[PDB]
RNA sequence: UAUUAUAUUUAUUCAUAUAAUUAAUAGGAUAAUAUUUGUAGUUUUUGAUACCAUGAUAAGGAUUAUAAAUUGAAAGUGUUAAUAUCAUAAUCAAAAUUUAUUAUUUAUAUUAAAUAUGUAUGUGUAGAUAAAAUAAGAAAUUA
């Protein structure tokens, strides 16, 4: 039925008694509770699937609310929502990275403490060793590529590269 | 009748081959029987069918009896003859069901599914509100609103 | 997994062609929009065929009895105000309450596309004779 | 109004017929007049906005 | 704005062709098909369209049957009795060598349409008016059933001595 | 106790009041928080000792009137209604000389035209 | 991929015609974004509420030198028409300009004013094979 | 222990109207609600459709909302009563206790000592026995008192 | 003019099904009868318990707010303006574990683990 | 020849990718005292790149059978380890269909939250094709 919800103030009753709505406002002050003013009275729908022992999927709690339009957009959804801080997302952010040991310590630090020195990555070492091997037979299939070119283009006052044949 | 739309007809033998799943599903067979009984007519073919099929179901997990080879082929032909008998006993039933159902629908002022005959009322198939604007098999144009088989009072 | 072939270059003067084509596709779309709004509103405003399927009850009954009596004397004005559009018609029948639970349960209504025909529609072919130049989603006459 | 609820409440008064050009025989919109040149409004921004 | 007289590049493009046909890959013609009913053979169209008898219909049936009994209308009961008597007779045991034809192997591959197309076209040709293994006619002696209206219980007053 | 139960709803079970304090990152702060909510909830429940006005109401499911009561609905204003229905019968007898079908709206029902 | 239309042609596999979960396809290609509806005009591919504010992209947020094109989720405003300033949008091949201003655009996003897939096709961006396949589908004349 | 359908059928090859089979979004399922889910016709995949209408999870969610409505609806048609909030004094002896809120304790028996074991939750009171309490202002009783059957009286069923 | 178009301006606090405007005598048959049908009817309303009657229950509502009760009639549900789920669907807690198939788990605790 | 059956049922309009810089360590309240608050030495190298640059896991039924028992296989399907000697092409949104390798909703009621598909009614209708003996229900033409 379409009716006006109504409230009888206890001073007006022929016995004073504590009205359930009044109690509800108490409960809302204590655990601070948003009272949705536009909540339609007609829409009480339990989630049948999870709340009835008749379905194999029965958790005892209302897993989803059955409201078709409801979306991450709405201020109401935003107000009760778990922020991503310190969830698994953070755990992924930190522990899943390309070389897993760089999660535990600075490579240079480790290398310098354990070995006497910084060590190149395995890949780099491969390219290094290969250059040494193939520079020993053929020469001049090569190129000279640096980060900063000035050191080669104007070399120091000394520096007379040994002629090759 | 709630199911009104154009439909696809299946040959009787494939309908019967569904066995327990549809043709002999107990639930369905019982309300056929109800229709006949209510009209005050014995349901013999239904009972023959139910007998045959009941037994089909009972032995449905067994292997067939061992075959000895014969030049005669009398065994093979006798098995076949029995089989087509049973097939025909059931054709007769399948026919009865479609028959009486259409007739009863004629008495109840029911409109059949699209393109369906009801002997006294719609001789050519009855149609209204098809996806296609003409009668499918006549190739004649359909009137709006849907054609009425029965006089108005209820 | 083969190495992807390189895509050929774009075209010469195709940037102009694409600009012009989209430009006047949009200009055209303005009139297509204007016209389809005109159509949509013309449809909302104009009358429709009766939404209920007369082949079932309580509608089959002779037009001088039952539901038709209920309509001629109590509901007529309202049924005409809403132009027999099937949604408000069905709602009015719910609110008249003198039928009550039946509207959805026992009564049958015509399917969507048939119920949308203009009042006066004689042959079924009409569904297909409405204008296709206009973007109303079948809400146009 | 969209078709879901109030569609039958649409009025012919909503159409801006003066904005377009119609064909007499069909009853259809052939062309649209230009909107911008002659367009006068006292409210480019809402009334309460002073920049 | 101001819809132009000419459209340079708009209608310029090649028009999409109308489809020539229907169904799968738009290549199917409009012709008579196996699914087509025949209304010229017997009371049931053939092949029969699907039919769903509901408990709803059974209740309407009961009420019709009752209302008919109380108005002393014996006629539709008699048409129904007739129909039933005609088509419910016991079908005769087939002669050896008589079987329904199967579809020949080594004609099409096993997943081919032809298979079903054969079955349908066979059962379409044997209409229940062509079933000769069920004995219907005036010639038929019917031991299980009553012959005419005069033998049914609502005639009982004439059966009295 | 009744007031305590109604105030903390699903936070009571098997006659044990249970508050789960999650608000702050550190457990210390949650015992502070939890303890506070507890005393604040006790403070409000304890109002039932100030007088009856604070004793929470009982919710009874009270049936609609019975069949027996509803039977009298058809006798409400019996005299007036019979006396009136004779006049209405006159109105009907007269109206039925003019027109084939007499609606209640020509007799006792009012429908405002404009 | 078969043909590389961008860099990603090298990195990505098609995986045949593969199914993705509902409304998550890796690449957002809105072919439908201009899809005419008179009755749904204000609800389709627009803001779910008319009380929402216009997006970020209708505003100059910081100290700018200038932009090349404005974003396509920008909504067309009476000033877009009236001011007579360049309004560009990034479409393909290059850029679409709103040159001929109309009030009929107002209140919709430029997503909706720019046809993503044109009925116009360049024959010069097509291989002879691809042109054949476009003639089969009855698009290109030949 | 309902026999009704609570699950939307899985998408497959197109179902057609047959003996033993009906279309998926046929008007006879879910009380004709399937209207909301239906894309009519030979749908041209490339150009047309509404994606949510073929999606299993979305579709099933919608159906579940509809089922929930059905149950809610029938549970409310099942009520003949209102909840009235009556002060502790004036209430019958059985409610003078403490009554744990719903799902808080074990489902509770009204009066084990008086041989009544039933949910206090679902006990319903007659508007006529609470008359003095609910309408004190009225003077003369508004509802006439219930008439009750003598179970010691010799009546037709006692064979006299 | 916004109130003239009921389905057009939906703020994102608004909820379905919409509530119809109230009507004066509607709350029970006696009141209705008194006001509309038979106007000399002596009992203007059916006896009103002096204590509060909670018509939506168990749901508490704000007093003084015009409201609706869950519908008993199937038609009332079916023909109202309640929408169907259309986009992807969201849950304020469960969104953090993405989909049902990506079921994100920070720690491998037993699903039956019980907080002390 | 004994250790036992393919000729049944249901299907077939199948499309989707973009806006260049990968090179190292560094600790803080409730500690017996470090401004180490603020830790400052350009520049000699060249492959995984848009590019030749070996390895490795897929799919694909054809005769070890019933009892206390699984109807999925190794012969290799982009991403992985010794051949270098053209080039920064990589998603953080809102984007451009030609690609063999894909089960879509078909007529009582039909767009509310991330933006979400306007198109093909045509006698269930060519050719050609797909799937299954496993909690289901099918039975007789081996090498
Ligand atoms: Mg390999
Ligand atoms: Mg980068």
């Amino acid at each position: 039925g379409v009716h006006r919800v109504g409230y009888t103030h206890p001073s007006t009753l022929p016995v004073p008694c504590a009205q359930r709505w009044d109690l509800r406002l108490a409960r809302a002050r204590i655990f601070q509770e948003y009272i949705e003013e536009k909540a339609p009275g007609a829409w009480q729908l339990e989630d049948e699937r999870s709340m009835s022992p008749e379905f194999k999927t029965f958790t005892g709690y209302p897993m989803r609310d059955m409201r078709p339009g409801y979306g991450q957009n709405l201020p109401d959804y935003i107000m009760k929502k778990r922020l991503p801080n310190n969830t698994h997302y953070e755990l992924f952010a930190r522990r899943d990275i390309p070389n897993e040991d760089n999660a535990m310590y600075g490579k240079y630090l480790y290398d310098m403490t354990v070995h006497g020195t910084s060590l190149p990555s395995t890949y780099r070492m491969h390219k290094d060793i290969n250059k040494a091997q193939r520079n020993d037979r053929k020469l001049s299939g090569n190129r000279f590529k640096v980060l900063c070119s000035s050191g080669a283009k104007n070399p120091p006052s000394g520096w007379e590269p040994i002629p090759d044949a | 009748n709630t199911f009104l739309t154009s439909s696809v007809a299946t040959p009787p033998i494939s309908v019967i081959r569904t066995g327990p799943k549809w043709w002999a599903d107990p639930e369905r067979m019982v309300r056929q029987k109800l229709m006949y009984f209510t009209l005050g007519v014995d349901q013999l073919p239904l009972r023959r069918t139910a007998v045959i099929q009941r037994d089909l179901q009972r032995f449905h997990m067994c292997k067939p009896p061992p075959r000895v080879g014969d030049s005669t082929g009398y065994k093979r032909s006798r098995a076949a003859q029995l089989n087509t008998w049973y097939r025909r006993i059931q054709y007769q039933e399948y026919h009865m069901q479609h028959l009486f159902t259409r007739h009863v629908w004629g008495l109840l002022r029911v409109y059949p599914g699209n393109t369906t005959k009801i002997q006294g009322k719609a001789d050519d198939g009855y149609v209204g509100y098809d996806s296609v604007p003409f009668h499918r098999y006549n190739r004649a144009p359909l009137p709006f609103p849907a054609r009425e088989l029965y006089e108005r009072r209820k | 997994w083969a190495k992807p072939k390189k895509r050929p270059k774009v075209g010469q003067g195709f940037h102009e062609k694409a600009q012009k084509w989209r430009e006047e596709y949009l200009l055209d779309r303005h009139r297509a929009l204007a016209d389809s709004l005109r159509a949509y509103v013309e449809f909302s405003t104009s009358k429709r065929v009766e939404p209920w399927d007369a082949r079932f009850k309580p509608f089959d009954r002779i037009e001088k009895d039952g539901v038709y009596v209920l309509m001629r004397y109590m509901m007529e004005e309202k049924l005409q105000l809403c132009n027999y559009h099937h949604r408000p018609v069905k709602r009015l029948f719910c609110n008249i309450g003198l039928m009550g639970p039946q509207i959805t349960t026992k009564a049958r209504w015509k399917p969507y596309r048939f119920a949308t025909n203009p009042a006066g529609t004689s042959k079924a072919e009409r569904m297909y004779q409405r204008d296709k130049t206009v973007y109303t989603h079948g809400h146009n006459d | 109004n969209r078709p879901e609820v109030a569609m039958h409440r649409n009025t012919v008064g909503l159409l801006p017929a003066h904005m377009w050009e119609t064909d007499k025989k069909t009853g259809k919109v052939k062309s649209v007049k230009d909107s911008v040149r002659d367009y006068q409004t006292k409210t480019p921004y809402p009334k309460w906005v002073q920049l | 704005t101001a819809t132009p007289e000419r459209f340079s590049v708009l209608g310029t493009t090649h028009p999409k062709p109308k489809r020539t046909g229907f169904g799968r890959n738009n290549k199917m013609r409009s012709k008579p098909s196996d699914n087509v009913a025949w209304y010229d053979k017997g009371p049931v169209e053939w092949l029969p369209r699907p039919v769903r008898l509901t408990y709803d219909h059974l209740d309407q049936l009961q009420q019709w049957t009752m209302r008919a009994t109380l108005d002393g209308r014996t006629e539709e009961f008699n048409r129904i009795r007739d129909l039933h008597r005609e088509w419910s007779q016991h079908p005769l045991m087939p002669v050896l060598g008589d079987v329904e034809p199967k579809f020949p192997l080594n004609l099409f591959k096993q997943n081919h349409r032809a298979k079903k197309r054969f079955l349908v076209r066979w059962h379409k040709a044997n209409t229940p008016a062509n079933w000769l293994w069920m004995p219907r006619g005036p010639t038929v002696v019917t031991p299980l059933h009553r012959t005419n209206p005069t033998q049914y219980p609502e005639n009982w007053k004439q059966m009295v001595q | 106790e009744r007031r305590l139960r109604i105030l903390a709803q699903h936070r009571v079970g098997m006659g044990v009041l249970k508050l789960d304090a999650d608000k702050y990152e550190d457990q210390a702060d949650n015992v502070t928080f939890g303890t506070t909510k507890l005393s604040e909830l006790l403070a409000d429940a304890r109002k039932a000792q100030l007088g009856e006005e604070y004793w929470p109401s009982v919710e009874l499911k009270v049936r609609k009137p019975s069949g027996q009561s509803k039977a009298h609905y058809s006798l409400i204003d019996n005299e007036r209604i019979e006396k009136r229905s004779r006049e209405l019968y006159e109105k009907y007898r007269d109206a039925k000389k003019r027109s084939l079908f007499v609606t209640p709206m020509e007799t006792w029902l009012e429908v405002k035209g404009m | 991929l078969k043909i590389a239309k961008s860099a990603f042609g090298f990195y990505l596999a098609r995986r045949g015609q593969r199914k993705y979960p509902f409304l998550r396809r890796p690449h957002i290609k809105n072919t439908h974004s201009m899809n005419p509806s008179a009755p749904y005009f204000w609800s389709f591919m627009t803001a779910k509420s008319q009380m929402a504010f216009l997006p970020e992209e209708n505003y100059i947020t910081g100290d700018w030198t200038g932009k090349f094109f404005v974003s396509k989720r920008q909504v067309y405003t009476l000033q877009h028409a009236t001011s007579g300033a360049k309004v560009r949008v990034k479409s393909f091949p290059s850029i679409f300009e709103f040159n001929s201003p109309s009030r009929w655009n107002i209140g919709k996003e430029m997503n909706t004013l720019t046809k993503p897939r044109m009925d116009l096709i360049d024959e010069q961006m097509l291989t002879k094979k691809q042109r054949l396949d476009y003639v089969r589908a009855g698009l290109l004349p030949k | 222990v309902s026999t009704g359908e609570f699950d939307h059928p899985p998408f497959q090859f197109r179902q057609r109207h047959t003996f033993n089979t009906t279309p998926l979004h046929d008007a006879n399922r879910f009380g004709g609600r399937t209207a909301y889910l239906r894309e009519i016709g030979p749908v041209n995949i490339k150009k047309q459709g509404r994606r949510f209408k073929k999606d299993p999870r979305t579709v099933q969610f919608n159906v579940d909302v509809w089922c929930a409505q059905q149950t809610l609806r029938k549970r409310w048609k099942q009520r003949d009563w209102e909840v009235i909030e009556i002060p502790f004094r004036l209430v019958p002896r059985e409610q003078q206790r403490v009554i744990p809120e719903l799902y808080t304790d074990i489902p509770q028996m009204t009066d084990p000592a008086r041989n009544d074991f039933s949910n206090i939750r679902n006990k319903v009171y007659d508007r006529e026995e609470l008359q003095g309490v609910l309408f004190p202002a009225a003077g003369a009783m508004l509802y006439p008192p219930l008439q009750r059957v003598d179970k010691q009286a010799m009546t037709l069923d006692k064979y006299l | 003019n916004a109130e003239r178009f009921p389905h057009e301006y939906h703020t994102p606090t608004s909820r379905f099904p919409p509530t119809p405007s109230e009507t004066p005598a509607t709350q029970d048959w006696m009141a209705y009868t008194a006001k509309y049908l038979d106007k000399q009817f002596t009992i203007s309303a059916e006896p009103a318990p002096v204590y509060n009657v909670n018509k939506l229950w168990p749901m508490q509502q704000i007093p003084g707010k015009v409201d609706q009760t869950p519908f008993e009639e199937d038609q009332t549900w079916l023909l109202h303006s309640i929408p169907v789920q259309q986009l992807e669907m969201h849950h304020h807690e469960k969104d953090l574990q993405d989909l049902p198939f990506i079921n994100h788990e920070q720690f491998p605790r037993s699903l039956e683990w019980n907080a002390p």
